[PDB]
């Protein structure tokens, strides 16, 4: 194999992304199986070890040996307040081995520990070859972005998951400012210009304010909501329809697994065909006790279930707006990063904020952080 | 009645009713195995090890079978489909059944 160009790579929480410029564009690359986004999975069987798609699919047959969150965990102490509040909700082992934690897995029959940076390492390999099938290249320098909140710790140990590996390693961005190296706000007309992110996916939310002043980039304030993503206002869709079913049959299907996870599956669906539709159709047969579900949702009621959770998106900009000592009306532009900003609601609420000011989310909301992240890679090259 | 439209929603639940076979005959082998073990001239210690040896395939069994039903419930079937919404609940229902022998192989191995 020919030698290739340099990647950019946004590791995320949830899911990690991949893109190249090439032909004078940024082209998010998909993965073996077509997915433009890769879970940031790695499963430990009997047998092997799985990393992304293949990994996300086994976790309800392995729940013990399939690791996510690894992001959370990686350059933070055992005694972390972060650490020990979210280890309670992981299915897997998190052991102090020195005041660092490791997960702790069952891999081929042998307890392994595995230090954060090394399952990122696995999922940055997975992207590394992601790559490399698709351009028939061999790909080794890569651009990997953090979140601006990471202290020097959490980026060394990402710049220490990107040496493992084998990843030459040419720069590590903010995913704010990768974000706004994506839409060229930095190759703007007038001489400051205040940037805001708002980046609501990948299980996390993110209100970044920026500074460009000569192409030099300042992170003002940083603000948001670490367990708020997508998954909550599915949550909120997962109530409606118990209580439904409730109203409807008088049988509660919450004890059942399979049928809360048909229901939520569709759920998920529903939400997404709300983004585009002012209405979404659902039918379920067999749900819970031989009974079939055929219902509907209107994009005015999802908007209803979370309108607490939707309006509440707006105190981190308000929060950041004071830390960041500006009025909204200073702010040049606002961008929308991860796939929750698809929201009409969320976009409407952000736009009637900032006085009907125009919202910057042309580029794919998912890939965005990993577009800038290509072009900074480009630049480097 | 029938319409060509119809014909569309036809051609994904055979390709579905395919697929339901495949897992269909993974379930067979489990079954003959565990029947096999049950009732076989195993030494009685040894057959604990032999059972819960089936614990990864059924579990993957289950989990291919619960992908197939969250495939089906992404179809949206009109009242007219009647051909469709009837072939449609036949194969909920047989995946529910082939479902319900996984729990019953699961029920029998790994016990403590
Ligand atoms: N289209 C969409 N609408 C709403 N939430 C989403 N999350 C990811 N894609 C989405």
């Amino acid at each position: 194999m020919s030698k290739g160009p340099a990647v950019g790579i946004d590791l995320g929480t949830t899911y990690s992304c991949v893109g190249v410029f090439q032909h004078g564009k940024v082209e998010i690359i998909a993965n073996d199986q077509g997915n433009r986004t890769t879970p940031s999975y790695v499963a430990f069987t009997d047998t092997e070890r799985l990393i992304g798609d293949a990994a996300k699919n086994q976790v309800a047959m392995n729940p013990t040996n399939t690791v996510f969150d690894a992001k959370r965990l990686i350059g933070r102490r055992f005694d972390d307040a972060v650490v020990q509040s979210d280890m309670k909700h992981w299915p897997f082992m998190v052991v102090n081995d020195a005041g660092r934690p490791k997960v702790q897995v069952e891999y081929k029959g042998e307890t392994k520990s595995f230090y954060p940076e090394e399952v990122s390492s696995m999922v940055l390999t997975k992207m590394k070859e992601i790559a490399e099938a698709y351009l028939g290249k061999t790909v080794t320098n890569a651009v990997v972005t953090v979140p601006a909140y990471f202290n020097d710790s959490q980026r060394q140990a990402t710049k220490d998951a990107g040496t493992i590996a084998g990843l030459n390693v040419l720069r590590i961005i903010n995913e704010p400012t990768a974000a706004a190296i994506a839409y060229g706000l930095d190759k703007k007309v007038g001489a400051e210009r205040n940037v805001l992110i708002f980046d609501l996916g990948g299980g996390t939310f993110d209100v970044s304010i920026l500074t460009i002043e000569d192409g030099i980039f300042e992170v003002k304030s940083t603000a948001g909501d670490t367990h708020l993503g997508g998954e909550d206002f599915d949550n909120r869709m997962v109530n409606h329809f118990i209580a439904e079913f409730k109203r409807k049959h008088k049988k509660d299907i919450s004890e059942n697994k399979r049928a809360v996870r048909r229901l939520r599956t569709a759920c998920e669906r529903a939400k997404r065909t709300l983004s585009s539709s002012t209405q979404a159709s659902i039918e379920i047969d067999s749900l819970y006790e031989g009974i079939d579900f055929y219902t509907s949702i209107t994009r005015a009621r999802f908007e209803e279930l979370n309108a607490d959770l939707f309006r509440g998106t707006l105190d981190p900009v308000e929060k950041a707006l004071r830390d960041a000592k500006l009025d909204k009306s200073q702010i040049h532009d606002i961008v929308l990063v991860g796939g929750s900003t698809r929201i009409p609601k969320i976009q409407k609420l952000l736009q009637d904020f900032f006085n009907g000011k125009e919202l910057n989310k042309s580029i794919n909301p998912d890939e965005a952080v990993a577009y800038g992240a290509a072009v900074q890679a480009a630049i480097l090259s | 009645s029938n319409s060509p439209q119809e014909e569309v929603e036809l051609k994904k639940l055979k390709h579905l009713e395919k697929s339901v076979e495949k897992i269909a005959d993974q379930l067979e082998e489990l079954n003959k195995e565990l029947t096999g073990i049950q009732q076989g001239f195993l030494p009685k210690d040894l057959q604990a090890e032999a059972l819960c040896k089936l614990d990864r395939r059924v579990k993957a069994t289950i989990e291919q079978f619960m992908k197939i039903l969250e495939e089906i419930d992404t179809l949206i079937l009109p009242e007219n489909f009647k051909d469709s919404r009837l072939k449609r609940k036949g194969l909920v229902k047989k995946v529910q059944a082939f479902l319900a022998e996984c729990d019953t192989v699961e029920q029998n191995i790994c016990q403590e």
